[PDB]
């Protein structure tokens, strides 16, 4: 099954405050209108992993993220455990240690340069994603070091993946992200980041350029059928 | 731990706050490889490792890079291009018993010398001369290790010393061990020279009527310029004038 | 480049690529 | 004959640490550890004298 994912997985890409003003930024963001799997198994991590879940009785506890599945992230009760190490564990429920339908949660798993980045947000619903707008903030940074390239998610669930894409956020006057423009979706957002407007006045205006790209590789040498005597100028008995 | 198995403990995600042990005047041997003593502040490592041990005072030389000796070469071998900070301090009064403190034990007899870091536990009979043992100990047939008997009454050079080595790991990664970078005090209304969590420039910084979300640490400009920067220990937020200027 | 009334009226664009020969690339040359 | 000096120093040692006398068997430890790595037998002498001093 997949689901539409609207206009969701974004996330305040920095620490810093901007009001009343547009900020065009890229980063890794989960493209607007996406295909998104739905998970009412071992997933690939990519470049960077949305998540998100659809809870009646908080099912979902955990993830295990790694390669020859690894890190662990359990919210056991109340107390959120986070450990990297080898694990002997189809899972269900050292260098580094930390300890913290009707609900929606959204979080984004990214691992830039050794640093694990953990962002969410938490929202009340009353089928598949909602369709809306809203914007997800850091909460866990854990400087492991560690290589994932596969993760798991331990026991419906939404799984998308992010990609370099060129976004326009828009900042209200209390610092929040209200609204955004993916860059790539279609040509009116392409003007809208241009522009640095999320409003675009009657007129013609250029956003981009065209090119025809290349399909196959044609190489081309002349009929030498022999090879160089190279044996003969390092390998010679006198010089 | 003894020194024949040494005891390694792993110092990670932390504040390495040297001048604890650096001014603690309890030391004997505070001697540093690769780093000045007094430098070691201003420095971040991937991770610490403190390997802890216990010999005898004319041992405690052998606890260096290019060193060999039955400490160097069969207990705790440390390597040429070894960085880190050495200590030890003298136990006598207590790790030493009357009759003799027979609880930690030394390698004496080895078939050839450790490599660096290597901890070796193996209690095999170490076979010195030509014929087989066949696991009995008797002529030419001996258990590797030795006990220190220390006793409160030796010379200092068979006095119990403890011994600390720190390695320090200084690869690629995220830090996870740095000093103990500290705070001077706060300036406001008066224009400054200021360095916040590495946001640096100068100003004049004034009380602010802007909230921050909780998880931002400073703001920008359309002109992307910082405006405005949040305290790291008040977590107020305090607005960044420019220094003024002007022509005359 | 993208032809548009404003957003105030309505989100349908026009698209002109510049100088090719549509085959290239409601379709106008 | 090297094989008997190193049990003589050795047996030494030994009676060293039972006689309550640590910092003598520790004395010898070192003329073992030498001993093993040169061919300068006069360390047989030095335990038996060492012993000698304690007995
Ligand atoms: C996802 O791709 C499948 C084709 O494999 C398509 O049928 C489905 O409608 C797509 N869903 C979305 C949200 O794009
Ligand atoms: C969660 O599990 C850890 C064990 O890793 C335990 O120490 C902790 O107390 C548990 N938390 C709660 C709220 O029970
Ligand atoms: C991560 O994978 C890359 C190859 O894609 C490899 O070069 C690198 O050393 C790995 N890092 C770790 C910590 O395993
Ligand atoms: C900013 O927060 C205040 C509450 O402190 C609220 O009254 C105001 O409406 C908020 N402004 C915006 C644009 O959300
Ligand atoms: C010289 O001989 C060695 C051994 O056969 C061979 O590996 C090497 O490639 C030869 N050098 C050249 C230039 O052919
Ligand atoms: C900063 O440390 C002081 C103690 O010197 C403490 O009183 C104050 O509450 C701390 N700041 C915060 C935000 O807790
Ligand atoms: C522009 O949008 C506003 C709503 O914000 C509307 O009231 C106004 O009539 C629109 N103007 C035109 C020319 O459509
Ligand atoms: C486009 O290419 C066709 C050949 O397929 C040619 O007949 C036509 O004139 C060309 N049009 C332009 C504007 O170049």
């Amino acid at each position: 099954a997949y689901t539409n994912s609207f206009t969701r997985g974004v996330y305040y890409p920095d620490k810093v405050f901007r009001s009343s003003v547009l900020h065009s930024t890229q980063d890794l963001f989960l493209p607007f209108f996406s295909n998104v799997t739905w998970f009412h198994p071992v997933l690939p991590f990519n470049d960077g992993v949305y998540f998100a879940s659809t809870e009646k009785s908080n099912i979902i506890r955990g993830w295990i993220f790694g390669t020859t599945l690894s890190l662990l992230i359990v919210n056991n009760a109340t107390n959120v455990v986070i450990k990297v190490c080898e694990f002997q564990f189809d899972p269900f429920l050292c260098t580094f240690e930390y300890v913290s339908f009707k609900n929606l949660r959204e979080f984004v798993f990214k691992n830039i340069d050794g640093y694990f980045k953990i962002y969410s947000k938490h929202t009340p619903i009353n089928r598949d994603l909602p369709q809306g707008f809203s914007a997800l903030e850091p909460l866990v940074d854990l400087p492991i070091g560690i290589n994932i390239t596969r993760f798991q998610t331990l026991l419906a669930y939404y799984v998308g993946y992010l990609q370099p894409r060129t976004f326009l956020l828009k900042y209200n006057e209390n610092g929040t992200i209200t609204d955004a423009v993916d860059c790539a979706l279609d040509p009116l957002s392409e003007t809208k980041c241009t522009l640095k407007s999320f409003t675009v006045e009657k007129g013609i205006y250029q956003t981009s350029n065209f090119r025809v790209q290349p399909t196959e590789s044609i190489v081309r040498f002349p009929n030498i059928t022999n090879l160089c005597p190279f044996g003969e100028v390092f390998n010679a008995t006198r010089f | 731990a003894s020194v024949y198995a040494w005891n390694r403990k792993r110092i990670s995600n932390c504040v390495a706050d040297y001048s604890v042990l650096y001014n603690s005047a309890s030391f004997s041997t505070f001697k540093c490889y690769g780093v000045s003593p007094t430098k070691l502040n201003d420095l971040c490592f991937t991770n610490v490792y403190a390997d802890s041990f216990v010999i005898r005072g004319d041992e405690v030389r052998q606890i260096a890079p290019g060193q060999t000796g039955k400490i160097a070469d069969y207990n705790y071998k440390l390597p040429d291009d070894f960085t880190g900070c050495v200590i030890a301090w003298n136990s006598n009064n207590l790790d030493s018993k009357v009759g003799g403190n027979y609880n930690y034990l030394y390698r004496l007899f080895r078939k050839s010398n450790l490599k660096p870091f290597e901890r070796d536990i193996s209690t095999e009979i170490y076979q010195a001369g030509s014929t087989p043992c066949n696991g009995v100990e008797g002529f030419n047939c001996y258990f590797p290790l030795q006990s220190y008997g220390f006793q409160p009454t030796n010379g200092v050079g068979y006095q119990p010393y403890r011994v600390v080595v720190l390695s320090f790991e200084l690869l690629h990664a995220p830090a996870t061990v740095c000093g103990p970078k500290k705070s001077t005090n706060l300036v406001k209304n008066k224009c400054v020279n200021f360095n916040f969590n590495g946001l640096t420039g100068t100003g004049v910084l004034t009380e602010s009527n802007k909230k921050f979300l909780p998880f931002q640490q400073f703001g920008r400009d359309i002109a992307d310029t910082t405006d405005a920067v949040r305290d790291p220990q008040t977590l107020e937020i305090l607005d960044i004038t420019p220094c003024s200027f002007g022509g005359v | 480049s993208v032809i548009t009334p404003g957003t105030n009226t309505s989100n349908q664009v026009a698209v002109l690529y510049q100088d090719v020969n549509c085959t290239e690339v409601n379709v106008f040359q | 004959d090297k094989e008997w000096i190193l049990q003589k120093i050795y047996e030494i040692m030994r009676l060293l640490d039972e006689l309550g006398h640590a910092e003598a068997s520790m004395r010898v430890s070192d003329l073992i550890y030498e001993f093993m790595k040169k061919g300068d037998e006069r360390l047989l002498e030095e335990a038996e004298r060492l012993l000698e001093e304690v007995e």
